[PDB]
């Protein structure tokens, strides 16, 4: 993981209500992780939770069989100086 | 205290002590010249690097380097303010500041938090652009001082940069004693199961006392350099990057102890101009 963001975001499993999401934790050291996914051109706005900094993978379910969806995830990191929160990964999955 | 603080506590001083009697035996014999100083402290910090890697493992030895060169740096720096020409001595101070930061840095985590201590708690980046911004301060410095050398002779000046970072330090070290284990160097998204509010001492007065510390220590240094451009970029730089953290943090803490800080917002402000944190 020679990147200084998280990169290789990706569905390992999924069922058609739920994901598990997984990716490359950046080569610097994370606080915390910010994961947001929301029905791609939905018109509600996107959910959000945090996972620790030292955790590469997530859990997300409730969701409707057949959307398309957009996930993202935001590190925060002090490598970021003089922001706080870093550049995001997006990808793409329908359920 | 913890196995590894004795290590960065045995390495500093021991190495903050070799290069103070190199420095005294220089200064007493007229060992003037700068490449001649230069090329005997790099001939014993290459002799402290070799014995300390036979002395410790891999993970010892990482503490142990680091700390004695913060001790080296220490040293040079009281060295440099006193004997370099007026032009100069001001790095000097700055010098010595930086090491102290950095490692008693280090030294609070261990007192107060042996458990997760690494060498990422002396808080050095090892980051490109707050690194940038760090050589950009010695290239001001250097380049101000030999076209206008009157600018860094205003001794007093520096001196109150001087007091602010030690305001700034003695303000954090204390936040970080008060807070206990509740503090980390790493902002914390899950509670733990030992986790309580801190509003005692020093967070009675600011929400963020060590940010607080921080974030005017940070300034002071640019002061203390007599560094008209990196002053009012460090004091931007420092504010929205604890504006960004400040914020994140609160929202966790609000999840954390709900109404117990949602009561504690409205009691004490964050401690720095114009920084709200998570509240309207
Ligand atoms: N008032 C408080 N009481 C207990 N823990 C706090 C706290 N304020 C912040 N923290 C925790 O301390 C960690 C960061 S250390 C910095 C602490 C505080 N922001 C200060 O500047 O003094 C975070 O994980 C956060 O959850
Ligand atoms: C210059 C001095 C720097 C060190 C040089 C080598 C000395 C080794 C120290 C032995 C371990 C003490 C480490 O102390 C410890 O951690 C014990 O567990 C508790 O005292
Ligand atoms: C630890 C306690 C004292 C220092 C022991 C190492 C001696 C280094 C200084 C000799 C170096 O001094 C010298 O005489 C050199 O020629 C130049 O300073
Ligand atoms: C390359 C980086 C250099 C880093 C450290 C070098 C040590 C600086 C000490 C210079 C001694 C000046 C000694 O000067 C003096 O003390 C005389 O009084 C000046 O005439
Ligand atoms: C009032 C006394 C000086 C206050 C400045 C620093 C106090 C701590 C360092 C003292 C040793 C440096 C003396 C000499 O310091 C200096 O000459 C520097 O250039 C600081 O201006
Ligand atoms: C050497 C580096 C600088 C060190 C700075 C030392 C800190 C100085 C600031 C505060 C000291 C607090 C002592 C008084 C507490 C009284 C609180 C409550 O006060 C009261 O309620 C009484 O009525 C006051 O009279
Ligand atoms: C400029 C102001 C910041 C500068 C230095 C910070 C000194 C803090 C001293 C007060 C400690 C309260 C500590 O008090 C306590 O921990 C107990 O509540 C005492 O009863
Ligand atoms: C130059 C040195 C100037 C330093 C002068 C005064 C600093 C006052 C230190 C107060 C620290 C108390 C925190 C102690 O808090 C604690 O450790 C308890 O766990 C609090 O619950
Ligand atoms: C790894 C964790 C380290 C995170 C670094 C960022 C932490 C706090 C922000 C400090 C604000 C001022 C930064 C000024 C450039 C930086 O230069 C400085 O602050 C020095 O005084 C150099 O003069
Ligand atoms: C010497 C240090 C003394 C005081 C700190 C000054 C901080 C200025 C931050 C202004 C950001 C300005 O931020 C903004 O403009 C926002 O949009 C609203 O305030
Ligand atoms: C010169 C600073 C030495 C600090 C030693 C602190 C030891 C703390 C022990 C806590 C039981
Ligand atoms: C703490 C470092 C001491 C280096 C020797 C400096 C001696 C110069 C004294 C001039 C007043
Ligand atoms: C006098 C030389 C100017 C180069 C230093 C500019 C400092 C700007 C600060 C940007 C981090
Ligand atoms: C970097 C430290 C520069 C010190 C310059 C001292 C010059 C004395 C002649
Ligand atoms: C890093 C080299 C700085 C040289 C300063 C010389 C002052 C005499
Ligand atoms: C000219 C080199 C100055 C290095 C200062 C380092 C301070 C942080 C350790
Ligand atoms: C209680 C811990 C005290 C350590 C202060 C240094
Ligand atoms: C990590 C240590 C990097 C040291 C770079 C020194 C450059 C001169
Ligand atoms: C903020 C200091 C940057 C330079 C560090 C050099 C020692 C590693
Ligand atoms: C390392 C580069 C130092 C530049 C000082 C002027
Ligand atoms: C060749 C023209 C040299 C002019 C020197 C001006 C120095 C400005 C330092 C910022
Ligand atoms: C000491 C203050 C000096 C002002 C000129
Ligand atoms: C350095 C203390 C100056 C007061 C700033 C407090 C701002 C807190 C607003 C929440
Ligand atoms: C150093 C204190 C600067 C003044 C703080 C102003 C607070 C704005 C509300």
């Amino acid at each position: 993981a020679v990147s200084s963001v998280p990169t290789k975001l990706e569905v390992v499993a999924a069922t058609p209500t739920s994901l598990l999401i997984s990716w490359d934790a950046p080569a610097v050291t994370v606080d915390l992780y910010v994961i947001t996914y929301g029905e791609t051109g939905g018109n509600s706005p996107v959910q959000e939770f945090k996972v620790p900094g030292s955790k590469s993978t997530a859990t997300i379910s409730g969701l409707k069989p057949g959307v398309d969806y957009t996930i993202t995830v935001y590190a925060f990191s002090s490598y970021y100086w003089p922001s706080y929160k870093g550049s995001p990964i997006s990808i793409n999955y329908r359920t | 205290l913890s196995p590894a603080g004795k290590i960065s506590l045995q390495s500093f001083t021991g190495s903050s002590l070799v290069f103070f009697v190199i420095c005294m035996f220089n200064h007493y014999y007229g060992i003037t010249n700068l490449v001649v100083n230069t090329l005997i402290v790099f001939f014993y910090a290459v002799n402290v690097y070799f014995f300390l890697k036979f002395f410790y493992n891999e993970f010892a030895f990482a503490i142990a380097i680091r700390a004695a060169f913060l001790g080296l740096v220490l040293v040079l720096g009281l060295y440099i303010k006193l004997v370099a020409p007026p032009n100069i001595q001001i790095f000097g101070g700055y010098m010595s500041v930086m090491a102290l930061f950095h490692y008693s840095e280090f030294l609070a985590i261990a007192i107060v938090q042996p458990k997760q201590v690494s060498t990422d708690s002396f808080v050095i980046n090892h980051s490109p652009q707050y690194t940038i911004a760090a050589v950009s301060s010695w290239v001001e410095f250097f380049i101000e001082t030999y076209f206008f050398p009157g600018l860094k002779e205003i001794h007093w000046l520096s001196n109150i940069g001087l007091c602010v970072c030690i305001l700034g330090e003695v303000l954090r070290k204390t936040a970080i004693l008060t807070a206990g284990s509740n503090f980390n160097h790493l902002v914390q998204c899950e509670k733990s199961s030992d986790h309580v509010l801190v509003t005692h001492g020093v967070y009675a007065w600011f929400r963020h006392p060590s940010y607080v510390g921080w974030f005017y220590w940070s300034i002071g240094t640019q002061i203390i350099l007599i560094n008209p451009l990196c002053i009012p970029a460090y004091t931007l730089a420092s504010w929205m990057f604890f504006k960004e953290r400040i914020y994140i943090e609160e929202s966790m803490l609000l999840s954390f102890f709900g109404q117990q800080y949602c009561d504690y917002q409205q009691q004490v402000g964050t401690g720095i101009p114009f920084i709200e944190g998570y509240k309207i």
